[PDB]
């Protein structure tokens, strides 16, 4: 009932790096303070980080077990978005602001770190579980794909966008919301992928996923928190960062067709301002009576 | 999680393998002492409260200041003499958060239901004291619901129209075309649905004025008026709902059926706009014998005949236009068009079914017109004349535009008070009053229509509920005895009323005596049949109550001929979607969808028995998917031979059910006599 | 393959390194004596053609009955004795393609270029002999072409109007845009092209009748517009083409430019209609300034101040609106938004570019109202004033809406025969005649400006085939010191025969008095500059024609004092589009595109020279995109000051230059005087 | 050396068969044969199916076994091509030429067409025989792709070749072309990637998988040439596309580093014949002149 729309909507939001020219924030960049600084590059280090994994596994995985040739076609272009232009976007905004061997230690720094390396092998260990034929092992790592997608890339977004949403480093910035905006579509359409399979479940297996679903949530959240108040601390939004972490936790949710889990909470206004039963013929006999 | 949501969340919690039926009155209690108490504005005394409510731009100082305050305050004694409670968390609820009038803020609340159950009875009786108080007991009572626009709009000031379903007929011109998106868009922002006829447009591929091959047909049409009502959404409050209507013989009948399809286009696709196709019973007849059909171009059939294909009777008129060499039309197969409407039925839950002569056969002014189409949810079946729109300069031919009044009998109330005659009197009356007071400023055919026609609809609800809480299955043979005697009084008190209120005003409706009423013909049935039950249960829950005779349909029959009639249209059964809730009542004449309704309002999820629901009467309350589509056919044909409009027949279908299965139904619904299909709606 | 069109195609085949330019000669001979020769109707005499004409409805009775056949005669004498032979291929096949007339069923030819001629100069002159004969040695000659709705359809019976440029005012009413709505796809029905302004449209989020954040904004009313377009499309020949314009103080900006978006979803993107912004000196200030601009809420302004926004001064009354609080603005950065303008019309070509103060300084009727947008060619620049459309039972109050008839000088032809006077006011008589014989019964508004103003469009083409046939280069100064003195004497004679309409008439257009005309300002720079050429190559190319001096335009200045103006406007220099091959010109007064042009018409490659185009001056045809944008603003500056209205200016861009150039280019045009900017097309 | 132009070229590439309106076509359709209008169809319903198994199963499988970011994701973008824009192209030439009846009964056509199954049975059992770290298997699905690339899709490209060099099906064509265009630069890329693996082998090891690569070519060679008179022998042309996919079958050896083995032979003429802007910040002065 949807794959040729989004399908549309995911071609016609085609863009490039190129597009957007990005010499322009270091006019803004050099009036950062030290934390300012150190927290950004951070916080670009972890969404690079965790969206290589998406290129390189988890949008190839799950288009390779998925069967339909127009969502293989879908799920490909995802595939290709990852790789080919968020990959190449996130690397143009780091060879912008920070030289070389600058780029070299932050990357060092975030691949040794233990917050962002627990949630990044959680979600591979997901999508390294997926056996052939088994539609339950496939919908637990499309639950982990939408809780990447739609999810754990937010507490990383929030920067930038609070940025954007001030007039500081507005190039980089508008990147960020292009990424941001094809995640946002692809958590979705992972998201009714999920639910296709989910729907084929008994009443028993159904409760046995939402229980995987929400305990899976629980551990990335108290991660999160944690991943959040060492980045965010420093330059002191850890709160309105937590606030927003649990709003797309409720967006990932709705994705996967579940409640949401956190009670409404209002956001920071800067960042705001960033963002067929069965065909039988009739055979006669029917119209009388 | 509020107090009164979790004792409402306990009635799921089963105690001694039941159902704690009990904590929804501990709920509604919990709710108004918790949040209704604190909330509502009180003033120290009633004169405040409505000098408050009149100067701070709430209330209408016109009807207020008919009566005294001493009549006022008399009326508002009388509502709160009976000392009403809501038995339930989900009647207060629903009516707290619809109808109660709020501050401009929406912080808190000033009006209790008694208080506005006291000014929609003064608005109603406009300057009688013993009205008003009549009016008050009536609806404290919940004998008579007044409609969601009547109830919730009346004396206020910043309000919407009373009325909220339309049908405009659309004539084959661009001047008429752009009259219609833009009365559409009118009503549309007053907050009515907007049904539309297509069936005069000329089809895809006609020519317009020597240029062939040049007309959009009614897709295009139907993209224009989607947009809209899309756009004209109710100052940005409630999605605009509109509704097209096309014949099934219209050329453009398959890609009318293909705006709702899950794989149409997005330049084809209509989002907003519902459909529904009217279907004479030449289309049934060569469907039943396989015969290939013919869907014909209006305009080939105008230039020929001078008069709309739709505006022709095609049992007698298909023949000839098929004959005819100078009207244009493909062949179509009917059978194979009645299973792609069951496939979209299924798929969509559209079109809506309208069988034209099943309305047309008992239709009493057919001297006015004949019934072409019907409203947005299937119940009004009333005579039209198309209008013809002309330049800027010229002047307009007005026609009838169809808008009729609803208002809707509590039978359960109605029953236990033995107060059908004076419940359904007193609704005609109200009725009545709102149709006076409506007036229209930029649908002059809806307000020619309004003025001349007097038309009301007058429906019914809680059956359901009261047959269960009676012992009664649904499906009953005892049950269609009750709905046969139950309407046939409705029908017979309504007729009454008509014809005193036409003795009153010494006028009757236009074009009266062309009606089957004045020529006696109507009461045929009536004055030959005997319609009291024919059951010692069903008699013995009509006790205390004069059940009319033959006689007495005699002596109506003779009372109209001498008197007149008021209103052409009486009684139509509208769906009642959320009204139900206030009354403590069953939806409409349906079957209950569920047993127990799960909702959630807000993060909070809430549970809703059916009114009555206990151990005792569980299994009377059969849900709608259970049953036998069939016998729901039987049940709606019995009510709709005492209603002289149709009924919001929706379809309830399992999973299972095939195409065959729902064409079936439709096809049992068409041999009943069943006037619309409303909805499938499928488990 | 066609023996023409091979021939056609020997242009490219390079002998002697060199384009074969003369068989293209040889391509129309051959196309003549193969095809229009053979599928030309022949008659026996002119008047049974005539009469074979008129009875099978392909000509109009009335228009013709004003002569005596032996006139009739002598007009089509006067046209055949020119033995006109269409220089090249493209020319006769593209008359012979659009504006011949052919059978009923599009068989034959009935019309050749004389019978064409002869027909719109007999439609002219209105019972004259010696004023038809005169039309037709006007446009036998090619000196004066009308444009394509007049030379189409002059004296045809199923035609469409001759007017095909409409300017709509929308009132910040759902009333008024349903008339808006109703207007668009009237006159799109006759085949026009219908600009509207969404200025007085209040924005998104503001309140309707006190409940906020209710309106749709302008684009609501936009998505509206492009399906009332969509369905108004003439057989979806040539679709319905429709303009927005906005304000760039306009809260709703940014949405507005977002409808051209590639990123655009389907529930916001607008595809039939162009969109237009218009941007006052007050916004190219602030944003040179760097500072903080801001876009207000309409309706806060109307409530405020009682007047719509872009019926106020910006450049007097921003900082009024920015420091009242009840204005309602939102911060915007105007450089950042000037950007976004760059970035869109490289990426599609849109919006077209208004600068305000450019048109109003010049204005000639600010007295009536500023001009406050442009056509969907972005060169109609005239006062207008909105109407009040009410109720239905309610009178309107009707306002004036934009329409000119539009007609073009061919410059090299006029220049060849030494007749700028009387081409001119030839001309002028012509578009007079057609502004008087255009009755739209559907457009209020419209109708009453025509009656009122009587705006005519008289515009030029072939300035750069002119000049490339002389030896003089586009950019260089005596290109602009040529169109200088050109339409300084086309001013002159346009303003004189207007003049000399009026005295003969007795009447002027309405509020003349009020006009720069009756004050003589208009005539300042006319009676203190001298506009004779300042180069002696220049001077010789008017040898022999009497160009007005000082003393000329003095005597001009007091003869409209003394006599009054019979139109509001007179000049507008349309794009000219297929005219132009007719004519063997080059399209308007911008410079080519391509020197040899090469299209596809169905399976058939045909290139098309540029008209005059040789070896001796192939570096004169400079192409656009190889030219400086500035120097050619530079010439249309000086075309624009003697022209009333606006220039279509089309911006031709290469690929290699940014954003940053494109706004480099729109800022100097604005500096230089550019009322207009129309498309960004990139090669 | 390469994998950065590839990149910047295939990008650059980048299309929709929307971007072309087919109802141009629409009489030149109408007016070909019956034969003619059953081969075109069923040549572009074998083209369909050998890039609808090129994108859901070789590009993807390739992509996962090739080392390095760069060049995964100019095999991910090539995968997106060919069953997000190539084989979907060939619907909207379908869905705009044939009756829904036709285009069903074109499709069930290649399921039970033995050539277009041998054909994929062979190519598709290469990429699924690949192994990890494995380079030679890596090699023999590499020789496979650049075969599907560079000479089995020319059967089918010869016929809207054919007609676009008579001035019929131009639109058709144009989209045609531009798929042709983009296997050109696949079989080279590709090529280039098996030559690298071929490069690392002994002489002996060379020897053998140079006989792999003859043995298959020969093998998918026999099996073409009976496919191609099942299509052309209705139209009389089997002769003549003979020799053009003899033609692409030695472009496609050079491709891999291979001297050509059919001799040459004269071409068809006709089917010869058949052959954002940067965003810049204003500056204050850009607004004095
Ligand atoms: C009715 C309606 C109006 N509008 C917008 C479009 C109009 O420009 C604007 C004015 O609507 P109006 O038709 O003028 O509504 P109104 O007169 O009742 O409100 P007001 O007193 O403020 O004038 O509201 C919508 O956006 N959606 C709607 O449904
Ligand atoms: N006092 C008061 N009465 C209200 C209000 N809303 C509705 N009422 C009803 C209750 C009574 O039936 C009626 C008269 O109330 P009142 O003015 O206090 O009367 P009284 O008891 O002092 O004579 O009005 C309200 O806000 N205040
Ligand atoms: N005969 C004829 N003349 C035509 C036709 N269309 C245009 N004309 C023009 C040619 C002449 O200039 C003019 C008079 O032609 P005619 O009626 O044959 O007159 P004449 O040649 O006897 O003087 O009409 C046409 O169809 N037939
Ligand atoms: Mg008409
Ligand atoms: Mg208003
Ligand atoms: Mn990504
Ligand atoms: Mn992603
Ligand atoms: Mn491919
Ligand atoms: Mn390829």
């Amino acid at each position: 009932d949807f794959t040729q729309m989004f399908y549309n909507q995911n071609v016609k939001q085609f863009w490039l790096p190129e597009e957007i020219a990005l010499n322009g924030d270091l006019l803004t960049w050099k009036y950062l303070g030290k934390n300012e600084q150190d927290t950004y590059m951070k916080v670009l280090a972890g969404l690079t980080l965790l969206d290589t994994e998406q290129g390189n596994t988890g949008m190839p995985i799950v288009a390779e077990h998925v069967d339909g040739h127009q969502r293989k076609a879908v799920l490909n272009f995802m595939a290709m978005m990852e790789n080919a232009v968020h990959a190449k976007s996130y690397s143009n905004i780091f060879m912008t602001l920070a030289p070389t061997e600058t780029i070299n230690e932050v990357f060092e720094w975030v691949k040794q770190n233990k917050y962002l390396q627990k949630k990044a092998q959680m979600i591979v260990g997901l999508y390294k579980a997926i056996q052939k034929d088994d539609e339950i092992s496939l919908f637990k790592a499309m639950v982990a794909s939408v809780y990447l997608e739609s999810f754990l890339f937010y507490s990383g977004f929030y920067y930038p966008l609070y940025f954007y949403g001030q007039g500081k480093l507005m190039q980089s910035g508008e990147i960020i919301n292009l990424i941001l905006r094809d995640e946002a579509i692809h958590g979705v359409y992972v998201g009714l992928l999920a639910q296709e399979i989910y729907n084929k479940q008994t009443e028993e297996k159904k409760a046995e996923l939402r229980e995987f679903a929400i305990d899976l949530l629980n551990q990335l959240y108290e991660n999160e928190l944690e991943y959040t108040e060492d980045l965010y601390d420093q330059v002191g939004l850890s709160h309105d960062v937590k606030k927003f972490i649990r709003y797309n936790a409720n967006k990932a949710l709705m994705n996967l067709g579940f409640d949401p889990y956190f009670e409404e909470e209002d956001i920071n206004p800067i960042v705001l301002n960033g963002l067929k039963a069965t065909v039988e013929p009739l055979k006669d006999d029917d119209f009388y009576f | 999680v509020p107090k009164w949501i979790q004792l409402n969340n306990e009635i799921m919690i089963q105690k001694d393998g039941k159902f704690q039926f009990d904590k929804d009155k501990e709920a509604v209690h919990s709710y108004f002492v918790d949040y209704i108490n604190q909330n509502t504005v009180f003033f120290h005394n009633l004169k405040e409260k409505l000098d408050y409510l009149v100067e701070n731009q709430y209330y209408e100082e016109e009807f207020l200041s008919l009566y005294s305050f001493e009549d006022i305050k008399e009326v508002f004694k009388t509502a709160y003499a009976k000392k009403f409670r809501f038995p339930s968390f989900m009647s207060a609820f629903k009516f707290y958060n619809d109808y109660a009038l709020k501050t401009n803020d929406k912080k808190k609340i000033l009006e209790r239901y008694e208080d506005r159950i006291s000014i929609v009875a003064l608005f109603f009786a406009n300057g009688d004291t013993e009205k008003a108080k009549e009016y008050v007991n009536l609806m404290i009572n919940q004998e008579y619901q007044p409609s969601t626009p009547t109830f919730l709009n009346a004396g206020r000031k910043r309000r919407g129209e009373l009325v909220s379903c339309f049908l405009l007929e659309v004539n084959d011109s661009l001047n008429d075309i752009s009259r219609a998106i833009d009365i559409s868009m009118q009503l549309s922002k007053l907050g009515g649905g907007v049904s539309l006829n297509l069936s005069k447009l000329r089809a895809k591929g006609e020519a317009i004025k020597d240029v062939e091959n040049a007309t959009k047909g009614v897709v295009g049409v139907m993209k224009l008026l989607d947009n809209a009502f899309r756009y004209a959404d109710q100052m940005g409050q409630r999605q605009g709902s509109g509704a097209a209507y096309l014949n099934i013989f219209h050329r453009d009948i398959n890609d009318f059926l293909d705006t709702k399809k899950i794989s149409a286009d997005e330049d084809v696709r209509v989002k907003t706009l519902s459909i529904g196709v009217v279907i004479p019973d030449k289309f049934v007849e060569l469907a039943r014998e396989d015969k290939a059909a013919y869907v014909f171009y209006p305009h080939t059939i105008y230039k020929e005949y001078g008069q709309h294909m739709d505006e022709m009777d095609m049992n007698e008129m298909y023949d000839k236009f098929v004959d005819n060499p100078r009207v244009k039309k493909e062949k179509i197969n009917p059978r194979k068009l009645l299973e792609k409407l069951a496939m979209l039925r299924s798929e969509s839950g559209y079109p809506y079914i309208m069988f034209q002569d099943n309305v047309n056969k008992v239709h009493a002014n057919n001297h006015i017109s004949k019934v072409k189409f019907s409203n947005l949810c299937s119940e009004v079946l009333q005579a039209s004349q198309v209008s013809s729109y002309t330049d800027y300069d010229e002047e307009d031919e007005i026609g009838l535009d169809i808008s009729c009044n609803l208002g809707s009998l509590n039978i359960l109330n109605v029953m236990e008070h033995k107060s059908i005659e004076k419940t359904v009197k007193l609704a005609t009356d109200s009725l009545t009053h709102v149709s006076e007071t409506t007036d229209i400023r930029n649908a002059p055919a809806v307000r020619r229509a309004n003025k001349a026609m007097k038309s009301i609809g007058l429906g019914a609800m809680n059956l359901h509920g009261y047959l269960a809480q009676n012992g009664i299955a649904y499906e009953s043979p005892e049950a269609r005895d009750f709905a046969n005697t139950f309407f046939m009084m409705v029908n017979f008190y309504s007729i009454q009323r008509s014809a005193e209120i036409a003795k009153e005003k010494g006028e009757t409706f236009d074009q009266y005596e062309g009606s089957t009423y004045a020529t006696g013909e109507y009461f045929d049935k009536y004055v030959s049949t005997d319609f009291s039950p024919k059951y010692e249960k069903i008699a013995n829950l009509f006790e205390g109550m004069h059940i009319p005779t033959t006689e007495d349909w005699k002596k109506l029959k003779a009372f109209v001929a001498e008197h007149g009639m008021y209103h052409s249209y009486r009684l139509c059964i509208a769906p009642t979607g959320s009204i139900s809730y206030v009354q403590s009542s069953t939806a409409s004449v349906m079957p209950i969808m569920e047993r127990i309704e799960e909702r959630t309002y807000g993060n909070s999820k809430t549970y809703y028995p059916m009114p009555g629901l206990a151990s005792n009467n569980w299994f009377f309350y059969k849900e709608a998917y259970d049953m036998d589509m069939f016998k729901v056919v039987d049940m709606i044909a019995t009510i709709q031979q005492h209603i002289d409009q149709g009924i919001s027949f929706t379809l309830f279908l399992k999973d299972t059910m095939t195409t065959r299965d729902l064409n079936r139904i439709d096809l049992y619904a068409h041999h009943r006599g069943i006037k619309t299909i409303y909805y499938a709606r499928t488990k």
